[PDB]
């Protein structure tokens, strides 16, 4: 097992023993188990599944980038919310809003990547509140 | 008169227990935004190291955000808090923008301003300053995500050349009595702050160049946001020493109102009895 | 320890206050002083009673909030006083009326308004449905349809 | 509206340890340095006023290092000369002796020392002004003026040197 | 200065909407607990100290959710002792129905249900006890005492799942 | 009574109140419950007047803010009143001057101060022309020249 | 008046306070309120004096935490406070007392306790002679020997 430490700039979000860390890297998945190579990469609006055993628990990561060193794993983002404490008709108000926006702005309009960003972390929360 | 000091006395207690009040739940809030700049200063830390640890193996290693210019124009971000009663916390800071602005620049086209907090746009808004971005009822124990659309565009204007120079005032926290207002620069960064931390092996996906690329902006992010927390611990300071000063100053008000008070109550009564016995001896 | 004597001979009181007659209050009648032996659900029904104790628990706590507002300002209370105050202040002017005998004084004609309708009036302000209407649209008005009549006037 | 001055004593001031509790703010005295000798008259001469506005400043005194030095200096002296004017019961002191602990405190000879020991140097001063200078005491008593400032400002130097702070 | 105590009533809490309009922290009773059955004496102690520390903590009401959480839940107990207090016209109550009314609110049952409810939960409460759960009402006519507390906390949670705000 | 039914006889008035001699205003009038038969523009000419009354106007709202200020200070205070009561307090100092006769309480030489020079100075504090002068500056001076030249030396 | 000329003979008081009643602290004499003027070392001794001096500053301090304590929490008193925190605790436990005239109810035996001994007890607590010993030990005993002989007991 590995130690992890998911983290964003307030508060520490999961804390705790380890067998191994799905995370989806900007390059593509990766899984973090013990004894991984030194490594520092941006991850994608997604889950992170972190196992242990039986026991799945499920995290809603978003602006986030992983940082594994021989010992441990920490993942520092901007938002990262367990599944029991999202809230779910928000996340269908931020979804629905960036959704109908997005509809009908230019492909490359001011702030089409923002409300693309924004939808993507109320989908990835929609998800993770699913995995309770 | 009584009729005037029974609801004199009134409001002045009921105001007392509102600011006595007011100074525990203040107290309470510099706790909490302390907290959370415990952790927002090892996880800008943690960045600080992984940046520090690409220029450390780079060879020529330079950065747009690390290059200082000729100042062809000023960025300036300003943090005010949204609600008053907290002494002159917002006075001072904006005095200092004042002066600065006037010692410095010529015209309103040198320089462009961010006002965090709504004290701070509404004295800059009246007095036509160059205003191009705001944010207000930013949240009592922030979290980064509220300070980050009005942190990106204003990297985001140093990252083209809209200005040449990010600069932020605050008020600095020091004890809960104290609170010096100040001026730091953003960026440029200077890589003698920036790459002091602890070198180490790492692999980059997809490489070195890339993970900069994001870490960067992520970190002048953070300063703007570490500031906005010692700028929330400022504001609970002294609005805890202001309400503290206003609940002194009520019990004080409430001394010589109850010596007035009492002054009228055995007047009344004296004066009434008087009356009473030179009437009944004018008959007696 | 005339007018104090004078309570002991009577079924309802309407007090009369100089506070409301010099904001303009007219009649200028102190809606908590006042009082009926009447004023039980048992006599005017259900929903009379509860309305009317509605409107004077929010003049109570208005009144309550006048100290704390005149020093510390109306921004820093809660929304549920802000929203309290609010309707505070429009069914205190709902509660004026002009005279049909003061065509003289207030320079407008009078109104009676039945009671179905007064009880009807501050029901809604209670309830919300005029929070929109500015201040002025309820002084010196009869029924709550001439309030919102005045308010497109304004 | 009948006497010709009060001495006002506070409740405050009493039992926060200020005896004798003297209001200086309300106090005075409308015959003034006519019924004072002159030593008294020049080191007293703003005392009371020095006073005044030590209390009115007191309140604004919780930034210790962040205040600006002006009123820094005059809170550190003003707390000293506190000390001098506390007094304890049935102790009255001689107008010579007065005089020289009221130079000291006002000429800044008591500014490097704890506030905490201003009380125990007046008195272990004065026992060595009676001991050992008593000419310059003396002086006072028969002319009722000061004697030579360089002398009496050597002699408290005198005795500074052999003080023990804690 | 005559007699053994006072009970004020204020006309701000009568127009307030508490009625009866008991200043409760300035009226007195100088014989106390002597004039009380043992089940009152024991649901009371509680329901003092609960209000004494809702009138303190009451400044702090208008900060809702800002406050820590040992002092929003010393607000919501007030708040619902205090709806418990009132009580209508020309309708006195059994001994035995308030000890259960007050031992109900004192110990948490009414902590779930929304304030503008208390009211009824506590009326539709009492002619549950009186139809069903009478046995437990008079142990305390008899007594004077409170019954087996594990038998009158089941019997209160029974009543609770039929209740719909 | 007996000061009552004494103004009934008087063409001045100087009214001393012990609050302003507590905090060392001297002489300590009452700038706003002083009164003079002779205040109008008929007899001290149209400046004076409009001077005086332009000083009463600023002492009346700084008079009627005492309340708010007792308690949260200044920094509440719109910028319209802040520079009100800024003003407000250095008239409240220029009317303060040292007598002749006051030489051996104060240590100070008294100052005569001529009708035109008082109401050439209040003029010019109204008008903003001593914004910058610390308050201290006009506190025990004499003509508004001795103000500006106390400021200098602080 | 009454109160006014019965307090020009009065030497001492003692103040009741619930609060401490309500914690269990009996008798339930408030140490900050209750007063007397032969507190003074030309009467009781100057250790004496010192001593209670030093008690009621150290009680006073406490008092002053306790908004402090409730909201920030004990992390953020410096050393001094919390030291001060843990003696006042002492303190405020040792200044109660069983009495004989409670043996009947208490069923615990009542204890005369000399001035020499409250003074050399209360002396001890503040030069940290008994900083280890539990604060129950404190609680409801005679003579500061009789607290150390509870705590063996703990
Ligand atoms: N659905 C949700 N449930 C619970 N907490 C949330 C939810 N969405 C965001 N948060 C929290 O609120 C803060 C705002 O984060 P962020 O700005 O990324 O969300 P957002 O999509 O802009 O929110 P919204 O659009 O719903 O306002 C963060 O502290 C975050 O953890
Ligand atoms: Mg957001």
């Amino acid at each position: 097992t590995v130690q992890v430490d998911i983290v964003t700039p307030e508060r520490k979000v999961f804390q705790g023993e380890a067998d191994i860390v799905i995370a989806r890297g900007v390059e593509g998945e990766l899984g973090v188990m013990a004894g991984h190579i030194p490594l520092v990469t941006p991850l994608k609006t997604a889950p992170v599944r972190i196992k242990q055993g039986d026991k799945e628990t499920l995290i809603a990561v978003s602006g986030g980038f992983l940082e594994v060193r021989p010992d441990k794993v920490n993942i520092l983002a901007d938002t990262a919310e367990l599944p029991e404490e999202i809230d779910v008709e928000r996340a269908k108000k931020a979804k629905a809003r960036h959704e109908t926006i997005l509809k009908r702005l230019d492909k490359t309009d001011k702030d089409y990547l923002r409300h693309k960003r924004a939808l993507e972390r109320a989908e990835v929360r929609l998800q993770v509140a699913n995995s309770k | 008169g009584m009729r005037e000091i029974k609801r004199r006395i009134r409001s002045v207690k009921n105001t007392r227990q509102i600011t006595k009040a007011m100074k525990m739940v203040a107290a309470a809030k510099l706790r909490r935004a302390q907290e959370t700049a415990e952790n927002a200063r090892p996880y800008a830390d943690k960045i600080k190291e992984v940046i520090s640890s690409i220029a450390a193996g780079t060879k020529d290693f330079s950065h747009p955000m690390l290059e200082a210019r000729p100042v062809k124009k000023t960025g300036y971000m300003v943090i005010t808090s949204d609600r008053g009663l907290a002494g002159p916390y917002n006075a001072n800071i904006l005095r200092l923008v004042s002066k600065t602005i006037e010692e410095r620049h010529q015209s309103k086209d040198e320089y462009v301003i961010f006002a965090v907090g709504r004290k701070g746009r509404d004295f800059f808004k009246k007095r036509g300053y160059p205003v191009v971005e705001e944010v207000t009822g930013i949240s009592d124990t922030p979290s980064l995500t509220e300070i980050q659309d009005i942190a990106q565009s204003a990297i985001g204007m140093f990252a083209d050349e809209t200005f040449d120079k990010l600069t932020i005032f605050y008020n600095e926290f020091v004890s809960p009595i104290v609170q010096r207002p100040v001026e730091k620069q953003l960026l440029p960064l200077t890589s003698e702050e920036v790459l002091d931390g602890p070198v180490s092996a790492y692999e980059y996906e997809p490489d070195s160049e890339s993970v900069l690329e994001v870490l960067l902006p992520k970190y002048a992010e953070t300063l703007i946001y570490s500031a906005l927390l010692d700028a929330k611990a400022s504001e609970f300071g002294a609005r805890m020493t202001a309400m503290g000063n206003a609940t002194d100053n009520a019990t004080e008000m409430l001394e010589t109102l109850t010596l007035q008070f009492n002054r009228a109550r055995q007047a009344a009564i004296t004066q009434e009895i008087a009356e009473i016995v030179a009437g009944a001896n004018a008959l007696r | 320890p005339a007018p104090a004597t004078t309570f002991a001979h009577l079924d309802a009181t309407t007090n009369l206050e100089r506070k409301l007659a010099e904001m303009g209050i007219y009649p200028a009648v102190d809606p908590l002083a006042s009082t009926s032996r009447i004023l039980s659900p048992a006599v005017v029904g259900e929903e009379h009673y509860r309305v009317a104790r509605g409107v004077q628990q929010v003049l109570q706590r208005y009144n309550d909030l006048q100290d704390i507002i005149a020093i510390l300002g109306m921004d820093e209370l809660s929304d549920e006083d802000k929203l309290i105050v609010a309707r505070a202040r429009k069914i205190q002017r709902f509660l004026s009326q002009p005279f049909h005998v003061a065509e003289q004084f207030t320079g407008m004609p009078g109104k009676y308004v039945p009671v179905k309708e007064t009880v009807r009036g501050f029901k809604e302000i209670l309830e919300g449905k005029h929070d929109n209407l500015p201040e002025e649209a309820f002084y010196m008005v009869g029924t709550i349809d001439e309030a919102v009549e005045k308010a497109k006037k304004l | 509206s009948i006497t010709d001055g009060q001495i006002f004593l506070e409740s405050d001031l009493f039992y926060s340890g200020v005896r004798p509790a003297v209001n200086v703010g309300i106090s005075v005295s409308r015959v003034g340095g006519a019924a004072q000798i002159k030593a008294m008259k020049k080191v007293a001469g703003t005392l009371r006023l020095d006073l005044a506005q030590y209390r009115e400043l007191q309140a604004f005194a919780q930034f210790g290092s962040d205040l600006d030095k002006a009123t820094q200096a005059k809170l550190n002296r003003g707390e000293r000369t506190v000390e001098i004017l506390k007094q304890d019961e049935h102790k009255p002191m001689p107008v010579e002796e007065q005089v020289i602990s009221i130079y000291a405190v006002t000429n800044g000879f008591m500014d490097d020392i704890p506030v905490e020991d201003v009380r125990r140097f007046e008195e272990e001063l004065l026992s060595f002004m009676r001991a050992n200078k008593d000419s310059l005491l003396d002086h006072i008593r028969q002319t009722g003026e000061l004697p030579d400032t360089k002398e009496l400002d050597a002699a408290i130097e005198e005795f500074k040197k052999g003080f023990t702070p804690s």
